[PDB]
């Protein structure tokens, strides 16, 4: 059906280096959102509450979010 | 490349000037410089200051996409005579008659806008007619104070 | 071990934190004396911060 | 003035492209059909009745009046085809003439995905560098003393023997890729 | 598969949409700040169940 | 190559300072500065006027 | 009342969608002209619901949803202010751009960068749509460069011709003077109002404000 | 949720929804569809995540400093107590900015709650934003970026000059 | 859109041009019948040919290849060139 | 500061200690953990700085010029790692060393509590650069871009030592803990205005102010490309640090003094701009976009205003990153082509597609597109400097047309047009430099979502 | 990018918040006024003689 040819620059680097960046960044974004989705869902965001009379808290005990605190 | 092939200074003499010339390779009667003046410009060739566009597009130029050959004295100023640039076009109308066609079409239609903002177009009529003191709460004035009662009057 | 090379950093670093952690104990001038977050030091316990 | 060949063009040919440049300006200027053949047949009985002049410097003198009228009277905007310079669409397919040579670049894991291609350039590429050595034989020999004097480069004069310097003339791609 | 777009692509935002407006942007205060419908003669709010009292007979002219 | 080691590396070695170039420097070089500054130096003068005696709007601005 | 904010933030992320389908492809895409094109339909269908309820109500939002910062006294945070004017206006353009992406399926389908050419225009899309719901003026600057940035990006599509070059080069500077106007108001805007935010500007009301009217002119033009 | 009363808003009143043709309109019945297809599965999986909150219940508390000598009983080149005199400033600062924020946040909050007339029933928020502008300006304007708590005090002292001097040129 | 052309399509569109022209016999005409020789026709029925070419294919041929073709041979070798036949 | 140092002191014998084909690996594995290790810094407060010991603190201003500069030496590694493959291995070390030392002294510098400290570490770092520079260029004029570079920065410093060493025999410490709360107005007399002039003229110089930037452009077109990312995204920081530091004790006679500066900022930048609307070499209108980046952050931080403060940092930081990367691009080119020339390799669109999509992200990120964070910089300063005053704004405004103007055409004739014939030797795209320019670009992006970080010690 | 986004409260500015999310609340309540022009106390400085 006269299938000509076009003449093209190799892009086998190009979409390989893309690949490459994409699965790099995807092995440990994966885990990351899981673990963030997973202590979002089960350990659970703190909760806003007045100082109690002669206890005084730690210094990581003024923050809401329990990454922060960590 | 070497100490001779790097443009030098001013050529004076008809033989240092042939050596210029065959230092740009071109003719030795074309070529002539800037005047020295003390601009430092050098012995490089005046070109006719001319564009780029008025080049023969047909041609097979060595550089098609900027009509230039390989080993041509080049302008003083090719990057600012490129086609993408300030172009030297013969235009079919006189350039000084575009300019007063342009400044007196401009300025005249300018006096005849402010003309018509001296004398504007209106209809017959009279104002606008608005309850309660022309709207004096609404407006956002002060509640505390109260305004001057002004009615409007039916005709 | 064939990569004793490897472990130059982090151990630079451990003792790096080590030092400073000695240098803020040099620093106890005005521990639980400043004006503004002054307590009482709470029973079992020794400092306020080390 | 400025031409590949030659350097220096003949009244003749500066005749024929005035007939040229102006029956185009006409054609622009006077869109239908019927009006453009009637006023490009009386352009062409002008120019007949100026034939028969063999005077130099009274053609010389009738061309510069010419030359002006058709300055004095030329279209702003003259009809230009869409493939000439200064059209609508002048190297606007040129983002896609990538050279052949980029082939060399591709990865060996792509040069089997058409094998036939590759094969037929890799012989191509072989007749070309052993065409090399015998088209500057050609033209270390056939060359006038102190270079060329005309631009026009000759031809091929042994049967299977190559044209000298054909390669990037013959290598441009289609307008169309 | 004939359906695949009008499930993935619409409903599943819907959810998330809602899901992040319900029950983290509707807690913060002034964020989703809505202008007050407008009250028209002879309407009723149906959270008092007032009735705004009927307006004054038009002088007609026509 | 000649073209760019002609359009900056020779300049200063077949430059001489006559009249010409050194009233055209001094006429580019310290012109608009000295107009700018005068310009900008009478604004500040009209601005601190206006604004120490208080005719100076200034009854929502509190971000500078 | 919650139908409202969904459903329209579902068209804003519903365009979204396939940019972020064309950046994370390992593969030649099959018809991604029909994806956009379907997409955008059933984006037009759900911006045009909330119109539907509007004309029958006349409800008009803001959405201020994400922070961003707050910077001295001044906040910017992420707001869509829909009125009349920006959520009627939406249904219109994303029908038109609906029968446009069609007749360009119809029209480019000889060009191997198509996709490429359909990922400019949705990504011009999302930038205008931005623009016309933008709440803050920042929002608005952003989205005012974002269309000059994809106007000269799809006037020299075809790179290989210097004159789109040279005509997307002068759109870009007769933008840029118009940004150069839009600059003056904005900064004209806060040193006086001490806001950003379309509400505080028009409850301040200011009187003497030719120059901010002068910029927005010269932006305009 | 939120306290009441530093973001105040007026309890909502909306008229009945009684049809006046015969045609029925299709917002009911979307509104339908959305509390079937939509809000329960989002309120669902609300219940999910709050009954796994409810399990691990730990508290957070807000720090609060107490009030120290301030910066005009300092010695002066002591630095030892016009640090915490500076803090204490800085700290106020950031509260006054805040302060200026949440009232910006009313005011937009009533000009577009109130509708097309707005110009008269944000008169209060108008005052309250207006005060709390000159306060922020006789406050904290001008300071420069490397402003300290003497130079506030400073300027401080020479308005207050300005006003004794205002008083006496006018007694 | 644009189909490709073979050189007898382009080379049947020279001669039907050719054979439209009151100047040409219908007769007498080949791809290699010289304009001055085999005719005898003038340069300016000659730049009248290109003109119609030009107008027929809807392209610009420059001056100087307008003069150099000089047999309808040659203008189908210069159109099927410029329009890369065979491909 | 102890638990970087060491580190960076550490790491000297481990390149010292590599093997003959290991060095690269190990020093960009060990450098990146430095760098992950280095955002430990951010532990900020809105009213204390982190002081961590008597000789070293970092507030909110110098931690992301510190981040910046242990996350810009693993990219320098990777920039300088193609041209030293046939250069000896003893000499390579050298080289590395070498980077390593200035990263040594640059984050020596933004932590030094005394301000002699930071002039005494300010001016060893001198030492790296001028080596780097006269040693691995590749020119002639790199001789004279030893001299230029040199000697005008001494030129300005060394009256500037007198000036500190006058402060510590007037205030009895140059702590900038102490000075913040021992500082006393500056009285309008000659001797305060020469002691204006040299604690502002050093970092006058370093900036560098228009009229003494001849060194710039003299020292980027033949550097290796290290060397120029150095100089051009974290080397002309140092100015701003002392501006930012010097600027408290300094008042209030610089208000009624720094006008001709500001003048000459403002018109240099015109300048310059335009001088780079008529280049004909990527390196130098790199340089020259430089010098108009730091005219505009001169005056940012000459007007001191908080507003103006934000936007000079978030304008520095942005402003390295972009330079730092356009760098790449010409390094690039520069290497495919061997030539410095812009119109001598055109089209490359046509063949390399990747690098084009850097190059317009580059020059998108070069002309301040919002939200990123050359914008909000550049916006901050502007409307700072139309707060200092109204016709200010017409002198920005054409500056912000010229400086689209070369930015997309310094693009256009490299990457838009007509392919040269002539030129056949275009690789297409190594993964060491795409990773290189990706790991350039993303963090400028990623700072747009959450600027907070890099708004100032004023935020 | 994990660690910056959930970085625990960034020169305290969500405290900056709540606290006066708490001050107004009181002076909404007493009748006091939002700010004062006065940063200090008016009544514990010595006037300079004039
Ligand atoms: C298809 C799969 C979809 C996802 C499925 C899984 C998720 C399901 C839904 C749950 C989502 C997570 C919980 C709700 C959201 C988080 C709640 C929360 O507090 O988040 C913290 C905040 C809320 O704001 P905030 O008020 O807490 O922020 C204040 C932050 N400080 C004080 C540090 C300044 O952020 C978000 O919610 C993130 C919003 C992301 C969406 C918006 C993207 C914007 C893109 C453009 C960026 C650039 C704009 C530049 C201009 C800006 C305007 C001037
Ligand atoms: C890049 C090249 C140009 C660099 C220019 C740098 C800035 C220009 C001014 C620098 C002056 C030198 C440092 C002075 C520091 C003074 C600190 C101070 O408190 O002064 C108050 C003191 C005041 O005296 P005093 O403090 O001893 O007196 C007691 C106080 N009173 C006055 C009340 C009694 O000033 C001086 O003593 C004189 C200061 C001016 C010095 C003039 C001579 C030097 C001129 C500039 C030379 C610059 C280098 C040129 C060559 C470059 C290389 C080729
Ligand atoms: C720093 C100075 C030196 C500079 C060089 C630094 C080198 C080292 C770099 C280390 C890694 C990077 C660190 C900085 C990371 C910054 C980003 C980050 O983490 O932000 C945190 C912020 C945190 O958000 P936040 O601040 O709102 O959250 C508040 C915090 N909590 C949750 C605790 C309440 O993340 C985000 O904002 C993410 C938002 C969601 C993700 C994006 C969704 C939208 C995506 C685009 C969709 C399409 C839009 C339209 C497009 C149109 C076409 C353009």
């Amino acid at each position: 059906g006269k299938r000509l040819f076009i003449i093209k620059p190799s892009g086998f680097y190009d979409k390989r280096f893309l690949k490459l960046l994409r699965f790099y960044i995807l092995l440990t974004g994966i885990p990351v959102v899981i673990g963030i989705t997973l202590i979002n869902v089960f350990i659970g965001e703190a909760e806003l509450a007045e100082i109690p009379e002669g206890y005084v808290p730690e210094h990581w005990e003024y923050f809401k979010h329990p990454i922060s605190r960590w | 490349i070497t100490k001779d092939m790097l443009p030098g200074p001013y050529p004076k003499t008809p033989e240092e000037r042939a050596a210029a010339a065959k230092k740009y390779n071109m003719r030795v009667e074309d070529y002539e410089p800037y005047p020295d003046d003390g601009m430092g410009y050098g012995d490089y060739p005046k070109l006719p200051d001319r564009s780029q566009q008025e080049r023969d597009p047909w041609y097979d130029w060595d550089h098609p996409d900027l009509r230039l050959n390989w080993g041509e004295p080049m302008h003083w100023d090719l990057d600012m005579y490129i086609r993408n640039r300030v172009d030297t076009s013969p235009t079919p109308v006189n350039w000084n008659l575009m300019c007063k066609h342009l400044f007196g079409f401009v300025a005249f239609m300018l006096f005849m806008f402010w003309v018509g903002e001296t004398y504007p177009t209106y209809q017959p009529v009279g104002p606008k007619q608005y309850p309660y003191n022309n709207l004096y709460l609404e407006r956002g004035g002060d509640p505390n104070k109260e305004p001057e009662p002004v009615v409007h009057y039916e005709i | 071990r064939d990569h004793w090379i490897h472990v130059l950093v982090p151990v630079g670093f451990v003792f790096g934190y080590y030092l400073d952690r000695k240098n803020d104990e040099k620093l106890a001038a005005f521990r639980n004396k400043s004006l503004l977050y002054k307590r009482e030091l709470k029973p079992q316990e020794e400092v306020t911060w080390k | 003035a400025f031409l590949p060949s030659a350097a220096y063009l003949t009244h003749q040919q500066k005749v024929l492209q005035l007939y040229k440049r102006a029956l185009r300006h006409l054609e622009s200027r006077c869109v239908h059909r019927d009006k453009y053949r009637y006023f490009a047949c009386l352009l062409r009985a002008r120019f007949d009745e100026h034939k028969n002049e063999k005077d130099m410097v009274k053609a010389t003198q009738l061309l510069r009046e010419a030359e002006k009228e058709f300055w004095h009277g030329q279209h702003p905007q003259p009809y230009i085809f869409p493939e000439s310079p200064g059209g609508t669409s002048y190297e606007r397919y040129e983002c896609y003439k990538v050279p052949e040579w980029c082939l060399d670049d591709w990865h060996p894991s792509e040069k089997a995905m058409y094998p036939d291609y590759f094969a037929k350039r890799e012989q191509w590429k072989k007749l070309r560098r052993e065409s090399w050595e015998r088209e500057v034989k050609q033209l270390q020999e056939e060359t006038p003393v102190g270079g060329p004097r005309t631009e026009a480069l000759p031809p091929a004069r042994k049967q299977g023997d190559l044209p000298p310097l054909w390669w990037h003339i013959v290598t441009r791609p289609r307008e169309r890729p | 598969r004939h359906s695949i777009f009008a499930f993935t692509h619409v409903l599943i935002p819907v959810w998330i949409i809602h899901y992040y407006l319900k029950y983290h942007v509707t807690t913060k205060p002034y964020t989703i700040v809505e202008k007050k419908p407008r009250i028209f003669p002879g309407d009723t709010i149906l959270e008092t169940g007032e009735v705004i009292p009927p307006m004054k007979e038009f002088p007609d002219q026509h | 190559i000649r073209w760019t080691c002609a359009r900056s590396a020779n300049v200063y070695p077949n430059f001489r300072p006559n009249t010409k170039t050194s009233l055209l420097g001094a006429l580019f070089g310290i012109g608009p500065l000295i107009f700018w500054y005068y310009v900008f130096k009478t604004d500040r003068d009209r601005k601190e006027k206006l604004i120490q005696e208080g005719k100076l709007d200034r009854t929502f601005n509190i971000s500078y | 009342m919650n139908l409202f904010s969904s459903l329209t933030l579902v068209t804003l992320i519903l365009l979204t969608m396939p940019i972020a389908a064309i950046n994370f492809n390992t593969h030649k895409f099959t018809n991604y002209p029909l994806y956009v094109k379907t997409t955008i339909s059933c984006a037009f269908i759900t911006s045009m619901i909330p119109t539907m309820m509007f004309i029958h109500t006349g409800q008009e939002m803001i959405i201020s949803n994400w922070h961003w910062l707050t910077i001295q006294t001044l906040k910017l945070s992420l707001s869509f202010k829909m009125d009349f004017f920006s959520m009627m206006f939406v249904p219109v353009a994303l029908f038109v751009t609906w029968s446009i992406m069609e007749f360009s399926m119809w029209y480019m389908h000889s060009d191997p960068n198509i996709n490429q050419f359909f990922k400019y225009l949705l990504l011009f899309l999302i930038t205008m749509l931005i623009l016309v719901t933008a709440n803050n003026l920042f929002q608005l600057f952003i989205g005012w460069e974002g269309v000059g940035i994809m106007s000269f990006l799809l006037i020299g599509w075809w790179y290989g011709r210097t004159d789109a070059n040279t005509a997307a080069l002068q759109a870009i500077l007769y933008n840029r003077i118009g940004d150069i106007g839009f600059i003056l108001a904005m900064a004209w805007f806060l040193i006086n109002l001490n806001t950003w935010d379309l509400q505080q500007i028009f409850m301040l009301n200011p009187n003497d404000s030719n120059l901010p009217l002068m910029g927005l002119i010269l932006a305009a033009t | 949720s939120w306290d009441k009363d530093v973001y105040p808003e007026p309890p909502r009143r909306t008229p009945a929804p009684s049809p006046q043709t015969s045609l029925p309109n299709p917002i009911t019945y979307l509104t339908k569809a959305f509390d079937l297809l939509v809000d329960r599965p989002v309120t669902l999986v609300r219940e999910f995540i709050e009954r796994q909150h409810a399990k691990n219940k730990y508290y957070y508390y807000h720090r609060e400093f107490r009030r120290v000598p301030d910066i005009t009983e300092c010695h002066e080149k002591d630095v030892l107590c016009m640090f915490e005199a500076e803090m204490q400033w800085k700290r106020d600062y950031k509260v006054d900015q805040e302060i200026v924020n949440i009232i910006q946040e009313r005011l937009k909050a009533c000009q577009q709650r109130e509708g097309e007339s707005h110009r008269q029933n944000c008169a209060k928020e108008l005052q309250q934003f207006t005060q709390v502008v000159k306060a922020y300006q006789d406050r904290y304007h001008d300071l420069g970026a490397h402003y300290s708590a003497r130079k506030c005090l400073a300027k401080q002292k020479q308005r207050m000059l300005a006003e004794r001097k205002a008083t006496k040129e006018a007694a | 859109d644009a189909p490709p052309l073979t050189l007898e399509g382009i080379k049947d569109r020279v001669l039907y041009v050719l054979k439209l022209y009151d100047k040409i016999d219908p007769e007498k005409l080949s791809v290699n019948s010289h304009f001055m020789k085999d005719l005898g026709l003038d340069s300016l029925d000659q730049v009248e040919i290109i003109m119609a070419m030009e107008d027929e294919f809807g392209f610009e041929i420059p001056d100087i290849d307008a003069e150099k073709l000089m047999c309808p041979q040659e203008i189908v070798d210069y159109i099927a060139d410029k329009k890369d036949v065979y491909e | 500061m102890l638990k970087y140092i060491i580190p960076t002191m550490m790491l000297m014998p481990l390149t010292w200690l590599s093997k003959n084909s290991m060095i690269w690996i190990n020093t960009t594995l060990h450098s990146l953990l430095i760098s992950l290790t280095s955002l430990l810094l951010l532990n900020q407060f809105g009213d204390n700085s982190l002081n961590f010991s008597l000789t070293f603190f970092s507030d909110s201003l110098s931690t992301p010029l510190l981040i910046l500069t242990m996350w810009l030496l693993p990219l320098m590694l990777m920039a300088s790692q193609h041209h030293l493959s046939k250069e000896n291995l003893a000499r390579k070390k050298l080289f590395i060393s070498m980077l390593i030392l200035l990263q040594l002294f640059l984050i020596m510098t933004f932590t030094a509590t005394e301000l002699i400290f930071f002039y005494i570490m300010f001016e060893a770092t001198l030492v790296p650069t001028l080596i780097i520079i006269t040693r691995w260029g590749n020119q002639t004029e790199r001789l004279n871009a030893g001299l230029y570079f040199l000697f005008y920065t001494l030129a300005g410093s060394l009256p500037l030592l007198v000036a500190l060493i006058y402060i510590q025999n007037t205030m009895g410490s140059l702590n900038f803990l102490i000075l913040q709360y021992w500082v006393q107005p500056m009285p309008n007399s000659w001797s305060n205005t020469f002691m204006w002039l040299a604690c502002m003229m050093a970092f006058m110089v370093k900036m560098p102010l228009y009229g003494l930037h001849l060194w710039l452009p003299k020292a980027h077109v033949e550097a290796p490309i290290a060397g120029s990312m150095v100089l051009a995204a974290i080397l002309l920081k140092l100015g701003g640090y002392g501006m930012m530091r010097i600027t408290l004790l300094l008042n209030p006679i610089t208000d009624f003094m720094a006008y001709p500066f500001i003048m000459l900022s403002l018109w240099g930048m015109i300048m310059t701009s335009s001088i780079c609307l008529r280049q004909t070499d990527l390196k130098s209108l790199i340089a020259y976009s430089s010098v108009s980046h730091m005219a505009l952050v001169i005056v940012a931080i000459l007007i001191q205003t908080p507003w103006s403060y934000m936007g000079a940092t978030a304008l520095m930081i942005a402003h390295g990153l972009t330079s730092s990367m356009l760098f790449c691009l010409a390094n690039s080119n520069y290497e495919r082509v061997h030539s410095r020339t812009m119109i001598l390799a055109r089209g490359l669109q046509t063949l390399l597609p990747l690098m084009a999509a850097w190059w317009l992200l580059a020059s998108l990120t070069n002309l301040a597109l919002p939200p990123s964070i050359n914008l909000i910089g550049e916006l901050f300063v502007v409307m700072s400097t139309f707060s200092w005053s109204n016709i200010t704004i017409i002198l920005m405004g054409l500056n912000m047309v010229i400086t689209a103007l070369y930015s997309l055409y310094m693009l256009i004739t490299t990457q838009r047009g007509k392919h040269t014939h002539h030129i056949n030797n275009i690789l297409p795209s190594f993964t060491r430099e795409n990773a290189l320019m990706s790991l350039h670009m993303l963090p400028l992006l990623l700072l747009s979502l959450n600027p907070k970080i890099i708004l100032g010690p004023l935020y | 990018s994990t660690f910056v986004a959930y970085l625990p409260d960034y020169r305290m500015q969500e405290w900056a918040r709540r606290e006066a999310e708490r001050l107004v609340k009181y002076r909404e309540a007493h009748g006091l006024p939002l700010m004062e022009s006065n940063c200090f106390d008016p009544s514990k400085i010595q006037l300079p003689e004039d």
